């Protein structure tokens, strides 16, 4: 059975470095697509990015461009999300996603089977 | 009685020694958890419990 656990996250002072891991157990991550989306409080699930099978390719939504990176290691099975440059909008639940497809669509992460429990993050004063 | 005739019998219980090549069955384990074991048991059919 598919299975993801997410660390990481926790209260950080706006501006600065952040860094999230998702490790999957019951796959290997080379041949299926991994998404990470967050949720605001008050708010549906938006979404955040995704990393493709394909080549090793890396797709972000136009709100976040440049300040956020996707990395995939194969031999240990984890995805890390690195983010930089922290702003106030970022206070939200993020969620590891995935759907054993072998391909990424921006608009189909939010409805995915398999789902983790997910990380909190605040950004304040 | 002063006579005897020969019969024929089908299935009977009798044996020879010789050599054949078997075949593997191993427990099923569903195998799910299973990091790809060297010995793969999912190369031959799974037993009987």
């Amino acid at each position: 059975q598919v299975q993801l656990q997410e660390s990481g996250g926790g209260s950080v002072q706006p501006g600065g470095s952040l860094r999230l891991s998702c490790a999957v157990s019951g796959l290997d991550v080379e041949s299926v697509t991994i998404g990470w989306i967050r949720q605001a409080p008050g708010k549906e699930r938006e979404e955040v990015g995704c990393i493709s099978g394909n080549f090793d390719q890396t797709y972000y939504v136009d709100s976040v461009k440049g300040r956020f990176t996707i990395s995939r290691v194969n031999e240990e099975n984890t995805v890390y999300l690195q983010m930089d440059n922290l702003k106030p909008e970022d206070t939200a639940t993020y969620y590891c996603v995935t759907d054993r497809q072998f391909y990424c669509a921006l608009h189909r992460l939010p409805v995915s089977q398999y789902r983790g429990q997910g990380t909190q993050v605040t950004v304040s004063s | 009685a002063e006579n005897l005739w020969v019969t024929v019998y089908y299935g009977v219980p009798v044996w020879k020694d010789a050599e054949t090549t078997l075949f593997c069955a191993s427990d099923a384990k569903a195998y799910e958890t299973e990091k790809h074991n060297v010995w793969a048991t999912h190369a031959c059919v799974p037993t009987d419990p």
